[PDB]
């Protein structure tokens, strides 16, 4: 048939590492080409490298393809991973004529290296209103995980990377937030498991 | 423009032996433009089911056709080709001979 | 196998 | 000369039903150009592609749409009947030639958001709230984090940016890469979207800084029709500000 | 023992009956193996040779949509030039494509060819290096510097040297019964008397595949460059070629003259003589 396969639904890699998507297709295109994809967050679309089924493997800047055409197996390699990189990555396989079909895609995100670690739970409140507030988990390290809210009244965020370019300091963070009447920051975060030394002001 | 009269060829697919079966062919080459009539006679007449190569060309780009059909040669049965382009006043006539 | 029609406008 | 690929739209809340088409140009004189549709969390689907002025040729979705190619600046995508199922992500790409050498780019255009819908009673523009850094975050790191936030809307069509004495910042900011239903169980919920901004905590101290989260929200056009007694959600932007607040 | 793939094109206007005519034809060697004309009720590319027909529905498509481009493209072409050299929509007129590649018996690309050509003449030509063009005229050269500035150059040769290179191999294979094949030639001689003082010695090559063949004349060991007719090589019909030489030779000395063949499938040339 005609279909290319992203197997990896998503994938994390430490910054300055190498990555590897890999992606296997089936078709009975003889002659064809494999396009390699970035799209990021904010859905914009970006052409990388392509492949094609009579060259050597595909090779720019920090991108090369591992082309196994017995195999067709496609694998993109990314090099020296930056957090800019943290985007969705398509594979696309094309014929001589413009055709092309798109695997599904492969979620990749470079986690920062957080050297000072200061795990914290914060309450904001409304610049305006007195009634409104909302909790801040922020300074963990890469490997803490955020969890959805299973509380259909209480929202929680993903985690969130944000640098400080002047200062090179980066920290992950995730926002939580409520209209019902016992909502604290103590219990914000129940459902995610953080580190035991997370601050909570008094 | 560059016209080019076709060079006309007609011949048997193999050696030609009364009774038995082989193809009668009208080679024309040399010609341009691409326009062009062929048919294949027998004893004057149009024969009815007559095939033709696709179009092509040589390196000088002048074009070149093959047409042909299945017969069994007899030996007072006359055979001939005849052409018509642009480059030809008239249909022009090749007869079949066989001993050449 | 064909080339890819395409860059061929006189 | 700076080569890109435009779309016009790039947001669209339509109604079932009435036709509508899409541009796509690019002034580069490239041959090929293609239209894709991207669902969420998928891969782009070809609809049509042309490979020169007056080819076109199907893609593998080409039910309910049309193109033409009467010139190389323009791919247009053409919606005879919008229904539901054609709420999607648009691209129209191009390059050079249908078959790029290995230096030449494939360009893309910026999307287009098109959601299709029976009427427009539940569009609802966002209301904008920006949270003061909390003191204690200040005494424990010197930092302080501001949270703006977008409610209430739908759908989903915002951009949120921040600005801090009136100029637009990215150094310091993180936004969620996707807004989250406020509703999850109803197909038609209004979204919620965070941002946070985090600066040095002697730069919120200063009450001369100015801080400004914004909300971009695409909604309806003047010529949309409206009889609600509610304001007519149109396109719009929506902010919340704060000062820097010395110790 | 090298091989070729090539494919020809031709697009001929017809002011006062609608659309131009496209047709295009593949070969490999000698061989036959695709046609496209836009007459025929197909619209589609067709097979012409057993081999190919293995090919699958997608080759065909993909063939066929190649084949509808590259017509628009020569369509546009005719009108462009018919501006160029200030002649009429009224008149016929004729573009003509001519491109391949070689590749050596190991399979590997020896040479690669781009050739086109208005009214049966050279208009622009892609050159040995696959890298420059020779425009054959001033308005050839405004084609020239377009073509520059798009790289059309390496456009082509990244198809002569690669896709051409690799269906030829594929083609090779799935064919290689026949498309592997050296016929020799089967040679004789006939002898028609002109005159009581002249007679026609003809010299005969049959059933030879590849085309390519040489037949030359001697007189007494000299070769003979005097009298020698010699028509075109023509094709037999079912996939081999023919050939004649002749020499009007004064009635009496018909042994002073030798016929030699050298074609690919004789081990060393053959000499014949009328006795």
């Amino acid at each position: 048939a005609q279909k290319v396969t992203q197997a990896q639904s998503s994938v994390s890699m430490p910054v300055r590492k190498a990555v590897t998507l890999n992606c296997l297709y089936e078709t009975s295109w003889w002659s064809y080409y494999i396009f390699w994809y970035k799209q990021l967050p904010s859905k914009e679309m970006i052409f990388l490298i392509r492949q094609g089924s009579d060259e050597q493997n595909a090779k720019s800047g920090r991108y090369s393809v591992n082309f196994k055409k017995a195999a067709k197996s496609v694998a993109l390699t990314i090099s020296a991973l930056q957090l800019e990189d943290s985007a969705k990555y398509f594979c696309a396989l094309g014929d001589t004529a413009g055709k092309s079909t798109f695997g599904d895609g492969t979620t990749l995100t470079v986690k920062p290296n957080i050297q000072n670690p200061d795990p914290a739970v914060y309450q904001l409140r409304d610049s305006k209103s007195s009634d409104k507030s909302v909790c801040l988990f922020t300074d963990f390290d890469s490997q803490t995980n955020v969890s959805q809210s299973k509380d259909s009244d209480v929202y929680i965020t993903d985690k969130c990377v944000l640098d400080m370019r002047s200062m090179d300091f980066k920290s992950n963070s995730a926002v939580a937030w409520s209209n019902k009447s016992d909502f604290a920051c103590a219990n914000a975060f129940n459902n995610s498991i953080i580190p035991e030394d997370t601050f909570f002001p008094s | 423009m560059i016209q080019r009269t076709p060079k006309i060829q007609v011949y048997s697919r193999h050696p030609a032996e009364n009774g038995k079966s082989n193809f009668l062919n009208c080679y024309v080459s040399g010609f341009h433009p691409s326009d062009i009539e062929v048919d294949l006679l027998k004893n004057g007449e149009r024969i009815e089911k007559v095939e033709h190569s696709d179009l092509s060309f040589s390196k000088d780009w002048s074009f070149y056709l093959l047409y042909y059909t299945e017969f069994t040669p007899t030996e007072k049965d006359e055979y001939a080709c005849r052409v018509n382009h642009v480059t030809l006043s008239q249909p022009k006539i090749v007869k079949w001979d066989r001993d050449m | 196998i064909l080339d890819t029609a395409g860059k061929e406008e006189y | 000369m700076e080569a890109q690929v435009t779309q016009n739209p790039r947001y669209l809340i339509t109604v079932t039903g009435k036709k509508l088409t899409v541009t796509c140009s690019q002034n580069m004189n490239h041959e090929y150009m293609s239209w894709y549709r991207q669902d969420p969390g998928l891969g782009l689907r070809q609809i049509y592609y042309s490979m020169n002025v007056e080819v076109t040729d199907k893609g593998d979705v080409p039910e309910g749409y049309k193109v033409s190619r009467k010139e190389k600046r323009n791919f247009p995508l053409i919606l005879e009947s919008p229904s539901p199922n054609q709420t999607s992500l648009y691209f129209c790409a191009s390059s050079l030639v249908s078959t790029p050498l290995p230096k030449e780019t494939q360009y893309f255009g910026p999307g287009t958001r098109l959601l299709v819908l029976e009427d427009l009673k539940n569009v609802f523009p966002p209301e904008v709230a920006v949270f003061e850094p909390s003191e204690a975050e200040i005494s424990h790191t010197q930092k302080a984090t501001l949270v703006c936030l977008a409610t209430g809307f739908y759908p989903d069509h915002v951009e949120l940016s921040w600005w801090v004495n009136g100029k637009e910042v990215h150094s310091g900011v993180c936004t969620d890469p996707q807004p989250l239903k406020e509703q999850p169980a109803l197909n038609d919920s209004r979204y919620a979207l965070s941002s946070r901004l985090r600066v040095s905590a002697t730069f919120w101290q200063n009450p001369r800084n100015h801080f400004r989260c914004q909300v971009q929200f695409y909604g309806l056009s003047e010529n949309d029709e409206w009889t609600q007694d509610r304001a007519k959600p149109v396109t719009q932007i929506v902010s919340a500000e704060a000062w820097g607040r010395a110790d | 023992g090298s091989h070729s793939m090539r494919y020809f094109f031709t697009s001929v206007s017809r002011p006062g009956r609608g659309e131009p005519r496209f047709i295009a034809v593949g070969y490999v060697d000698d061989t036959q193996f695709v046609r496209f004309d836009s007459d025929a009720a197909s619209q589609k590319m067709e097979p012409r040779a057993p081999w190919i027909e293995q090919e699958g529905p997608e080759y065909w498509d993909q063939e066929t949509r190649n084949m509808k481009a590259h017509s628009q493209t020569d369509r546009a072409n005719l009108g462009t030039l018919r501006g160029y050299y200030n002649q009429s929509e009224d008149g016929s007129h004729t573009i003509q494509i001519m491109y391949g590649c070689d590749v050596g018996p190991d399979g590997r690309f020896l040479r690669g060819y781009r050739q086109d050509a208005y009214d049966g003449k050279d208009y622009i030509a892609l050159n040995e290096d696959l890298r420059s063009w020779t425009a054959a005229d001033m308005a050839a050269q405004i084609t020239k510097r377009k073509w520059e500035a798009v790289h059309a150059a390496e456009q082509r040769r990244v198809y002569l040297e690669g896709r051409c290179v690799d269906g030829l191999r594929r083609y090779l294979e799935n064919g290689k019964e026949t498309l592997q094949r050296t016929d020799p030639p089967k040679t004789h001689m006939t002898h028609h008397p002109i005159s009581d003082h002249e007679a026609t010695l003809r010299c005969w090559a049959l059933g030879f595949y590849p085309a390519e063949i040489t037949l030359t004349w001697q007189r007494d060991g000299e070769d003979q460059t005097q009298d020698t007719e010699l028509v075109e090589t023509r094709p037999a019909g079912d996939g081999t070629f023919q050939k004649w030489a002749a020499v009007v030779v004064p009635s009496g000395e018909e042994q002073r003259y030798t016929c030699h063949v050298q074609h690919e499938g004789l081990p060393k040339p053959l000499t014949l003589r009328w006795e």
